[PDB]
RNA sequence: AGCAGAGUGGCGCAGUGGAAGCGUGCUGGGCCCAUAACUCAGAGGUCCGAGGAUCGAAACCUUGCUCUGCUACCA
RNA sequence: AUCUCUCAAAUAAUAACGGAGGUGUCCCAAGGCCAGCUCAGUGCGGACAGAAACCACACAUAGAGCAAAAGGGCAAAUGCUGACUUGAUCUCGGUGUUCAGUACACACAGGGACAGCAAAAGCUCGGCCUAUCGAUCCUUUUGGUUUAAAGAGUUUUUAACAAGAGGUGUCAGAAAAGUUACCAUAGGGAUAACUGGCUUGUGGCGGCCAAGCGUUCAUAGCGACGUCGCUUUUUGAUCCUUCGAUGUCGGCUCUUCCUAUCAUUGUGAAGCAAAAUUCACCAAGCGUUGGAUUGUUCACCCAUGCAAGGGAACGUGAGCUGGGU
RNA sequence: GUGAAGAAAUUCAAGUAAGCGCGGGUCAACGGCGGGAGUAACUAUGACUCUCUUAAGGUAGCCAAAUGCCUCGUCAUCUAA
RNA sequence: GCUGGUUCCUUCCGAAGUUUCCCUCAGGAUAGCUGGUGCAUUUUAAUAAAUAAUCUUAUCUGGUAAAGCGAAUGAUUAGAGGCCUUAGGGUCGAAACGAUCUUAACCUAUUCUCAAACUUUAAAUGGGUAAGAACCUUAACUUUCUUGAUAUGAAGAUCAAGGUUAUGAUAUAAAUGUCCCAGUGGGCCACUUUUGGUAAGCAGAACUGGCGCUGUGGGAUGAACCAAACGUAAU
RNA sequence: GCCAACGACCAUACCACGCUGAAUACAUCGGUUCUCGUCCGAUCACCGAAAUUAAGCAGCGUCGCGGGCGGUUAGUACUUAGAUGGGGGACCGCUUGGGAACACCGCGUGUUGUUGGCCU
């Protein structure tokens, strides 16, 4: 794009996606830097949702400064069991209204469990 | 200044007429074709190895060759004038069958049967073919609806 | 740039296999006299006709079609193929790496 | 360069385009095609006129805009200035077929004997075919003296033969003015800037019904 | 010089005085350009058709050797 | 948006929508020579669902196809299978049904005895002389992936071993180390005897009395112990080798017009009268309030 | 009518796809009894317009605008 | 030579120095083929987060990609990514469009082989198809391990057959710079300068409606913006006639006819008081000049004039003149 | 002509003079002999100042010359004009 | 390869002005047409159940008119409908985050017109094959085969059954191999269809008819216009 | 009346929305030791069933979109053929016979092969 010296092919960050019986230990690592009582959006209306961070060294790890420090983003994808259906090889089809989700959905599982009320500002 | 050469000119021919783009049927994979059955040359945009060229196209005929998975046809085109045999190889997707055939040949069974019903009475064959006559002289009543029934024009003014 | 790789296995007309065959040049063999055409070119202007068989002007083509020996390296045959025109060339091929970005 | 007026009078050139492949096109000046009140209703013009030719005359872009002015200032200084909704129906995409001939000067000296004749575009003109609606007005009732006979003098800009029709559509919509009471009175004919809208029960209900609620409620 | 050239005028006209005549008429065709064995594979059964009267009833009491064929119905 | 957009748009067919074939596999399958002429492919077709594998043998004709032999796993509970119809165990015998099946349509009982002993045997059987030709038989993997392992192979593997006639080779096993064969022929005899997972029930017999809670769960609800399952099995092939029962079925019949049951679709007198109880509503709304 | 082309910092030019290049003016101070010269330092770019292709175009491409060149005919 | 989109009137074919363009390349992957996996965008998003990056989720009928122009096809591919490999192979002859149904070339289907991926069926005898290119003579490789050298060997040389390549872009193939006002020839109207001829963008030439001007007053005289029409003085057009010759530009002398009228006879109009002058109808009867420079038509003067208008067979060289040309 | 291989025709080697290139000299030898902005208490100018680039920049004199497209140049005079 | 002349009569027949190739573009070869020379033969040749050409019957075949923009591809005129929050000016407000219009966006419904290089359908004229005895069904034989166990299938030879041969209207006769046979390879015009140009008695063409080759009766006249296409004669 | 597998014709079969679904099932769901790919046992893969009829799928409803198909538009438009037919040309009127279309109105919303199996 010329704007920031940065090109194709650049390698230029870092991602990972992580499931089942391990991402729920390392969200609530960060709900209490995230102080769970999130805002608003911080919201989209597929039923999941995401954040972003500050000062990542705060989740219980060593600092060691010979690592730097490191802002980081987080999204966490919610679902109902039965969504692969547009996502297996064969027989697969799409949802409708339901299933899918919208952002009350999550917002309702936001604030019923880890009481995240939802800071309309 | 061109024709000269190989595929100019196939603006609306070559291609696929409207919404049946996209993959082949399977019919056409399966027909078979003896020698003397015979077929068509047309145009098709699903199968790119092959094509008849810019004059063919629209052009039926004999089939006297049986292989792998192609057809080899004679086809008569204009030469001025020196009207010749052309054989012509291309796989099987481009051809379509002649009915031209399909309805002469249950004109053959029925004569074959209708002589067959005929070989108990004698005559008459009346097996050839006529289109339609004069016809007759009718009387008809009206039967519905005596005359006028009088629809004369004066539509201009507009 | 054409890169060719410097062993291939095709069609050798001896072992009637695919075996590995090793791939060379041509480059010119100088007209290696007194040849049959050689001496009547020379014998014709012994002095005083002035330049009979026409030695050729008006270059056309921009570059030749290069050709490739093909040696096989198990029955030492050797055959003969032309690539297509290209004006730039190498053998060994310096393998292209798809996808990479250029560096610094 | 600015040819002429004699040298289009027969369509006889090829169905032009405007293409995005050739660049050097100038300016047809017609910004304007309708004149009057276009913020009006439907219901403050009922009466509509037009004005039509009698052939395949091809028809040039000029008097398009002395269409345009000429009755204008005839209906600004007869009948109140927005008490109509003049319309020039009309769009010249066609291009006419010029050689320019600035061949002075001396500096030059080649270009054409007619080795060879390409095209470059000047302007715009029009073509019409048989009964091809042109120039018209949509006002009230009471200005067909007032349009007709400034309609004249709009005629006369306009080659050849020309007749008159007095529509009996009510104003510039796709309705007869008889046609056009009955099926509004209740929901059917649903008003719009110039136009109406055609039966709203499809579809599927509930369009019919808000339709069906605003007229009683 | 550009006079008159490139015209197919009165070309046809003489074309039709002799008849456009589809090439002759034929009854065994020549056989060239196809597969050329398939061809051959007919030679062999092209030196088969030796009886007309003795070897076509031989076999037919040999269909019974084998008590008919009942069940290759399928294959 | 998209008022106008269904207007241009088609289909892709309807096996494609409800994603049955991939019509790339099946024409190149049966893409049938045409100097023959209607002999058919023959081709094997092998499906399979969270609780049964399929094994039929079909081909093509003009109209359509004809599927002349069928399989599933429903017919092993005739042949002591009571559990476990998704095993590479269980792959072997569906094979293996049909493989004298159709020699039983054709009557080659007798040759083409196929692979007797089974202990992982890389068989392909040869044609044979002075009589009949063998009927060949082809694959096709459906629209499961073909990597080293599928028990789509498993089902073929009865097949080859039964006498059934396929250009068949071994790389896409399962247990053949890929890096590098080394071919362990042994390893089917732990495949097709169930010994891969018979192990797991005896690495799982002392450690979780809920893992028989979990899968390899009804083992324990028929005393089915770790220990007997390649019997079962065998006792099965020498049934399956004696005689496939066909499919007899004479119930015949409680089908016809039960209830209805389906929604017959309500025609144009009691759709516009379906409007017209709907329209008189509406007025009736509005002459509610006046 | 092809074409040699050019149009870049106020002005002049240099720049063959990774940079905005040099010089003079212009701008500030020191040096001056005060002005110049002298000394240090700063500032100065839709690269003629619209597009093309691409990892990036002042340069590569053609396209129009401005402007010489440069000889030719004769809607 | 050569490629597309039209030009093309719905088979094909096809025109001009008609329109829009393109090509003399490029790729060991941009090829061969199995494997997974779907882009153009756009919505809601998410520390630093816009035109900013990256991840997520929905809508995504192809609005992309496919080396290049333009068409066409293209959706678990013919694209993205990945694996692995050389069919961009040897070989034999036919067949497709160029047309004389030739040759080159390029595609296409086989038969035989040797293989290459894929589990198989299959797919592959180069770029997804319409371009991406050449004949003898030789030079020259690669060739059987090949015959010929004519008396007989042996050995080297050349010579031959067979596949390519070095080469012919004016593309079926000569090796190729000028000008003759000193120029001498066969001829040509198949081909101009001159004279006539149909045509009129050009220009002289009127009509119409009136936006306005004319102190007021649209129309006395004017008439813009646009509307549509005749002549042949030129100005080009075109090539129809004369190339075995039509003596081709001016002025002098000199008959003539012509109205679209300058002024004289008879009127009418007016912003026509008169004098003066303008408009417009009818009207070719006599009139339309003497000079400075130039070779002139015009141009521009000086003067007469109570006042100086346009035009015709290029009017006219066996009447001249020859100043230009 | 001299060397080396080679059975030999032949293969190269060492060589290698004059020419052209290479180094100067020369135009009473052919033939050449630029533009750009800025700049003076009116304007106009350009005595000047900067920059560009060449083998060096038309110099002393002439002139719409018999030689200036623009031409029927701009200005007095000869002329009744 | 360029011009002039190329000498006796009647009878018969009667063209070319095109494609390719060529340092060709005024000429030659090339096919084309024509003429000659016979020769083989049809109950389509000698005191039809077999053909070859125009319509029918049936069956495929194309995007040109005509349309078509309330589909794409574009380009395109008018306002309207708006929660709008893209929001430009504001406004009641410190701004408003309260509220209020307006104006730009936007969507929704439309609307005026258009297309040689845009297509969702789509003509007449004209393309193409077919309208049987060289058949049509039926047997079991053949296969040295890559295919397939009926050692299927496919094609082949050979028996079995078979009406009157299968649309109309004709055939002034049909059917072929040489000489590559003399010429000719410059054309012209009208109607529709039509580019180039403002255009023309100009050029540039596709499909016919005619002129050159052709007199002729008729618009006085005039190669083509419209009647009709020319053995000697009377009516 | 369905369900599966394989299809075939490939929108009357689609999509948006709503509703239902007996059985057979299809699915959903569950685990990770081996085959096995994986950043990630979610997609893939191996094991098999606790729970489920919500979705998917099927069936149906909507003066639903869409598409199929009929009827009118309409003998209109264009048109092969013909003329001593007009018009200043432009263009149109007749004789000769083929003859449309979008719009506009209505009807319809998968038919089916074989292979099983289910039985409300």
């Amino acid at each position: 794009v010329r704007s920031f010296g940065i090109r194709r092919n650049e390698k230029i960050a870092v991602h990972c996606t992580v499931r089942g019986a391990k991402a729920e230990e390392i969200l609530e690592r960060g709900l209490k830097v995230r102080e769970y009582e999130l805002r608003r959006e911080n919201f989209s209306s597929t039923g999941n949702f995401g954040f972003g961070i500050q000062e990542h060294i705060d989740l219980g790890i060593k600092y060691d400064p010979s690592i730097g420090i490191y802002g980081l983003d987080f999204y966490v994808v919610l679902g109902r069991p039965g969504y692969n259906v547009n996502h297996r090889k064969r027989k697969s089809g799409t949802v409708g209204f339901q299933h899918r989700l919208t952002k009350e959905d999550a917002m309702k599982w936001f604030q019923q469990k880890y009481d995240g009320i939802i800071l309309n500002t | 200044t061109n024709s000269k050469g190989y595929r100019r000119g196939t603006r609306d021919m070559f291609s696929r007429p409207f919404r049946k783009h996209g993959v082949i049927p399977l019919s056409t994979y399966m027909r078979v074709f003896k020698i003397g059955d015979i077929v068509d040359i047309k145009g098709h945009g699903a199968v790119q190895k092959g094509l008849p060229y810019k004059a063919y196209h629209g052009k039926t005929g004999r089939i006297f060759n049986v292989t792998q998975h192609a057809v080899g046809v004679i086809v008569n085109k204009r030469v001025r004038g020196k009207i010749l045999a052309k054989r012509v190889n291309v796989r099987i997707e481009h051809i379509h069958h002649s009915k031209c055939r399909e309805d002469f040949l249950r004109r053959v069974k029925e004569n074959e049967r209708l002589l067959k019903e005929a070989k108990e009475k004698g005559q008459w064959v009346s097996l050839k073919r006529q289109p339609e006559q004069p016809k007759k002289a009718h009387f008809v009543k009206k039967l519905e609806e005596p005359i006028a029934l009088a629809p004369i024009p004066y539509e201009f003014i507009a | 740039m054409v890169n060719v790789p410097k062993q291939r296995r095709t069609f050798c007309k001896k072992c009637k296999v695919h075996k590995l065959h090793k791939v060379t040049q041509y480059k010119k063999s100088k007209e290696r006299k007194g040849a049959q055409g050689r001496r009547r070119y020379d014998r014709k202007q012994q002095g005083f006709g002035g330049q009979t068989k026409p030695i050729f002007r008006k270059k056309a083509k921009t570059t030749k079609k290069i050709v490739l020996r093909m040696e096989c390296t198990e029955c030492k045959y050797r055959k003969q193929t032309p690539l297509k025109r290209c004006k730039h060339f190498e053998l060994g091929g310096d393998k292209k790496r798809k996808g990479q970005m250029i560096q610094f | 360069g600015r040819r002429p007026a004699r040298c289009y009078r027969y369509c006889k050139n090829k169905p032009y385009p405007k293409s995005r492949f050739c660049r050097g096109v100038p300016d047809p000046k017609i910004r304007i095609f309708d004149l009057g009140r276009k913020k009006a209703t439907v219901e403050d013009f009922p009466l509509c006129v037009h004005l039509v030719s009698d052939e395949y005359e091809q028809l040039s872009s000029e008097a398009l805009e002395a269409g345009r002015i000429c009755c204008n200032k005839y209906l600004v200084k007869y009948c109140g200035k927005d008490q109509f909704h003049i319309r020039m129906r009309l769009h010249p995409f066609h291009v006419i077929r010029i050689n320019k001939m600035l061949s002075c000067a001396g500096a030059d000296r080649l270009q054409t004997g007619m080795r060879g004749a390409f095209g470059k575009p000047q302007g715009t003109v029009a073509r019409v075919r048989i009964g091809q609606p042109i120039m018209s007005v949509r006002s009230s009732d009471r200005y067909k003296a007032q349009v007709i006979e400034a309609l004249r003098r709009a005629k006369f800009k306009f080659p050849g033969r020309q007749k008159i029709y007095v529509s009996k559509k009510w104003g510039f919509t796709k309705y007869e003015r008889e046609r056009y009471e009955e099926l509004r009175d209740d929901n059917r004919l649903e008003p719009d800037g110039c136009n109406v809208k055609y039966r709203p029960e499809h579809g599927p209900i509930a369009a019919w019904e808000k339709a069906q609620r605003d007229v009683y409620a | 010089a550009k006079s008159k050239n490139h015209t197919n005028h009165n070309q046809n006209k003489k074309a039709h005085r002799n008849g456009i005549k589809r090439p002759l008429r034929k009854r065994h065709e020549s056989t060239l350009g196809m597969d050329v064995k398939f061809l051959i594979n007919q030679r062999y059964a092209r030196k088969g058709n030796l009886s007309r009267e003795e070897s076509v009833k031989r076999y037919n009491e040999r269909i019974a050797s084998q008590k008919g064929k009942p069940k290759p119905v399928t294959l | 948006k998209n008022k106008q957009y269904f207007k241009r748009y088609q289909v892709k067919f309807r096996r494609r929508r409800e994603g049955k074939t991939d019509y790339y596999a099946r024409k190149r399958l049966t893409f049938q020579d045409k100097n023959k002429y209607n002999t058919p492919k023959y081709r094997l077709i092998v499906r399979l669902s969270n609780k049964d594998i399929t094994v039929q043998i079909a081909y093509a004709r003009i109209e359509g196809d004809r599927v002349v032999c069928a399989a599933y796993s429903h017919e092993l509970p005739k042949y002591g299978i009571q559990v476990g119809l998704t095993n590479y165990a269980a792959a072997y015998c569906t094979g293996l049904l049909v493989a004298r099946r159709v020699l039983n349509k054709l009557g080659l009982d007798s040759l083409y005895a196929g692979c007797t002993e089974v202990t992982g045997e890389e068989f392909n059987v040869e044609p044979v002389d002075d009589g009949p030709g063998a009927f060949r038989c082809f694959l096709d993997v459906g629209l499961a992936r073909t990597t080293t392992g599928a028990r789509v192979f498993g089902a073929m593997k009865g097949a080859v071993d039964g006498g059934l006639n396929i250009p068949h080779s071994v790389k896409r096993f399962p247990g053949y180390s890929a890096e590098t064969k080394s071919f362990n022929a042994d390893v089917h005899r732990a495949h097709i005897f169930g010994q891969h997972v018979a192990d797991y029930m005896r690495s799982l017999e002392e450690e979780d009395e809920e893992s028989f809670k979990r899968q390899f769960s009804r083992y324990i609800k028929l005393g089915i112990r770790a220990d007997d399952l390649e019997d079962i099995y065998k006792k099965a092939h020498q049934a399956i080798r004696n005689d496939p029962t066909h499919k007899v079925t004479a119930k015949k019949s409680s089908a016809v017009t039960k209830k209805r049951w389906n929604a017959k679709k309500l025609t144009n007198e009691q759709r516009k009268t379906k409007i017209a109880a709907h329209k008189a509503a509406y007025v009736a709304k509005l002459q509610s309030e006046t």
